[PDB]
DNA sequence: TCAGGATGTATATATCTGACACGTGCCTGGAGACTAGGGAGTAATCCCCTTGGCGGTTAAAACGCGGGGGACAGCGCGTACGTGCGTTTAAGCGCCAAGGGGATTACTCCCTAGTCTCCAGGCACGTGTCAGATATATACATCCGAT
DNA sequence: TCAGGATGTATATATCTGACACGTGCCTGGAGACTAGGGAGTAATCCCCTTGGCGCTTAAACGCACGTACGCGCTGTCCCCCGCGTTTTAACCGCCAAGGGGATTACTCCCTAGTCTCCAGGCACGTGTCAGATATATACATCCGAT
């Protein structure tokens, strides 16, 4: 017959066959279900889309049309949610979000 | 010399949220590493959950609970909603 | 008399110009020399790549910046404005490294 | 008389006063003391010792002689401080 | 090198 | 006029001032301010919220309705505070 | 009667020798049930689960109070204050 | 022929068949070697012996002939290496290590 | 019923080291939990170590490497020495 | 300082309840073939990393100086903690009632996975380019140290 | 308080390059049979947890009152650290040599694991004891605060 990719069937963008292979080859368990790759692909797709949206907003705010690690760092640290998710992670070439203790400022 | 990667897929995702912006290569590597890290975290937690309950299989129930138990609150809400709708669409179609 | 800023303003300008850039603040050749000197730790003559040293320097500088932030908070806590070795020690002990 | 080295001040001294001060400024401090420049070298040397120890252990197990960026990344992740980017 | 019997503690 | 339950005390205040002081002494402090009590109550409430949330997630995944000690141990280890003694 | 601080050192000696529980049992157990009410209705709890929760809470609070005491001593004091405890928590990646 | 256990012919006391069973049916790798159970049993036995000897020392230091969680806590926290290995664990009913800051003592 | 314990082996090692003492039930449970925790740590590190090298076999080499990675300082040295002693005696016998 | 209190601190006794030793069986680890595929050893190719040395540009780094302001020492002082005593109040401990929740323990099947067998079509790699991000200069408007 | 400087901040502009688009080969994801075992449903059986209560003992927790000592504010007085000018030197490219190390991409093949079949020794569970550790009292010794 004619092939219908699982990514097309589920309506996602991320691969589902590749995720299935990774589950079956990383020996996480003896047998993987048939909806687990789809669920995992959807979750990864959602997280990627959300962080990319924040990064693009930051890039526009910086008058640039290309995401960079600094923009990723700003997107992650500026919201209290991806900051907690990516707590221990150090994004290379990220820098720090700027703040100065109010005590240090002059009169 | 074939190295699997998520660059094509994250680029397809990017080109529908912000249909005009681009992305540098170093940022692309950072995103690929981020996706690998999240995948590994969720898969490992689901494996441990399956081991705890004597189940020998991983399925959508373990993936959903691993998501709801790793992502913080409000983010996990949307993550599980989207995962469920994708799975229902796959099963129906 | 020539123009001379009061003590503190140049420091504030440096703070707000270094909290905005993204480069590396430790020089690559000195850091690499230090790394290879330490690398007689649990082996002998070794070969390092370049990405290895770059990643090591990234992690090192991130760690030091975080430590200095915690130290600054500790120094402010004592109604003081100068960081001290006691501040370093307290900050590094509460985190659990000592 | 001079074939002996008599050279090479310690490599930890390569982490200079202004580099330490730049790190401190990016941290956000205004006024620095004079022994910070020794305490910070101590802590840096300890941190590097730990990370390099783990990386060299991974390299030795792999039965290589080259410390790889992936070995460093694995060592950092084991220590509990992930690094996105290299690898 | 047959490591044996390390810095055993002293009192408690 | 007391058909309703007008009489009731808050639960977080059940963590008594001398209990806070006993914890403080075992920690090794010598003088306690007046606001340590409220701040400690807040901190304890937050910690318990997190741990119990994860434990309940485990139990409801397992299709049960009792939070077992082993589930609490799982949640605590996940938070990163492994606990020895209650099995596992 | 006794000079101030004498009873304090005495109580520190008392409570660093013992291994018992310090928070009352039933108040903590009631707090646990009340705070677990919101996440999901009608949860049961077994005694071992509640005891493990209390062990974890006591250990956490004791370590926190050590950190707070060290912060207070750092600032040339002997009394602890919410400033000290807030600094201690925020420097540990919690706040 | 008569059967002798791998524990005995290895010289150890900790079980080797049980360790092999766990390694196999633990989803750690697809296929398990034949010396790894012996090595793991030896390491577990060494660690157990070390901590037990320290605990027994403490127990006799308090004039008691049964190790209790308090003695386990005391030994673990007084040995620095075991303290680092078990830095993040909390032995239940272990109490705390006695310590009073020097400044707090009276003049 | 029929729950595996390690308790008898811990008691055997105790009666080897200090042949006049005993263990309360809580201490025995704590020690069993410690053994299980360190076992799962070593096994997980060995699993990841084998997966990193495109290797599909747990063996004594990466068991030793995981021991060296997790145990700190003198513990690693002594444990490695004892493990090698035991494995060589086993293969010889 | 010394005697007056208050507080751990050893010590003998009785209680007990928790650790230890002992028999059963059943289940799992061991002996013993049989086999296939993972891994060790080999050969070929190419890119990266070493060690010792050289030459050059040019920003940072080292040094010195002067002067201010931030630190640390004292001096009150007036709270806000402590310590102690009396008294409620709640923790803990028992007991009553009936259920549901749950964890084995033991069969049955359905169905949903893994396995193999082709076979096209996703995707990774190796090719262009041109649009975005640079570095340049300049005018400006915008805080900072003295009236 | 107002005029006098030094410093980002915008502006516009020529340049570099590294994202983005396109075409091919290869491998792997999908379609399609076949099957077997994991898990879902059922249904006994025993033990724990719940939600209402009730009555009793006995320490802790609370409240109240002196009453110190210490946290805090002010003042003083150094001295140490920051800002700035001046050298100089070490990083940073660019180079050169040869060879080794590490990744691929095939071939080969031994040997060491999994997979079975039996089969007995582990070891866990259910008992029945004793002794190590309390709890009281009880006398002893041993700081601490006020005359």
């Amino acid at each position: 017959a004619k092939a219908k990719t699982r990514s097309s069937r589920a309506g996602l963008q991320f691969p589902v066959g590749r995720v299935h292979r990774l589950l079956r080859k990383g020996n996480y368990a003896e047998r993987v279900g048939a909806g687990a790759p789809v669920y995992l692909a959807a979750v990864l797709e959602y997280l990627t889309a959300e962080i990319l949206e924040l990064a693009g907003n930051a890039a526009r705010d910086n008058k640039k049309t290309r995401i960079i690690p600094r923009h990723l760092q700003l997107a992650v640290r500026n919201d209290e949610e991806l900051n907690k998710l990516l707590g221990r992670v150090t994004i290379a070439q990220g820098g720090v979000l700027p703040n100065i203790q109010s005590v240090l400022l002059p009169k | 010399t074939r190295k699997e990667s998520y660059a094509i897929y994250v680029y397809k995702v990017l080109k529908q949220v912000h249909p005009d912006t681009g992305i540098s290569s170093k940022a692309m590597s950072i995103m690929n590493s981020f996706v690998n890290d999240v995948f590994e975290r969720i898969a490992g937690e689901a494996s441990r959950l399956a081991h705890y309950n004597k189940r020998s299989t991983i399925t959508s129930r373990e993936i959903q609970t691993a998501v709801r138990l790793l992502l913080p609150g409000e983010l996990a809400k949307h993550a599980v909603s989207e995962g469920t709708k994708a799975v229902t669409k796959y099963t129906s179609a | 008399k020539p123009h001379r800023y009061r003590p503190g303003t140049v420091a504030l300008r440096e703070i707000r110009r270094y909290q905005k850039s993204t480069e590396l603040l430790i020089r690559k050749l000195p850091f690499q020399r230090l790394v290879r000197e330490i690398a007689q730790d649990f082996k002998t003559d070794l070969r390092f790549q370049s990405s290895a040293v770059m990643a090591l320097q990234e992690a090192s500088e991130a760690y030091l910046v975080a430590l200095f932030e915690d130290t600054n908070l500790c120094a402010i806590h004592a109604k003081r404005v100068t960081i001290m070795p006691k501040d370093i020690q307290l900050a590094r002990r509460i985190r659990g490294e000592r | 008389a001079k074939r002996h080295r008599k050279v090479l001040r310690d490599n930890i001294q390569g982490i200079t006063k202004p580099a330490i001060r730049r790190l401190a400024r990016r941290g956000g401090v205004k006024r620095i003391s004079g022994l910070i420049y020794e305490e910070t070298r101590g802590v840096l040397k300890v941190f590097l010792e730990n990370v390099i120890r783990d990386a060299v252990t991974y390299t030795e197990h792999a039965k290589r002689k080259t410390v790889t960026a992936m070995d460093v990344v694995y060592a950092l992740k084991r220590q509990g401080r992930t690094l996105y980017g290299f690898g | 090198l047959n490591p044996t019997k390390r810095e055993r503690k002293e009192n408690y």
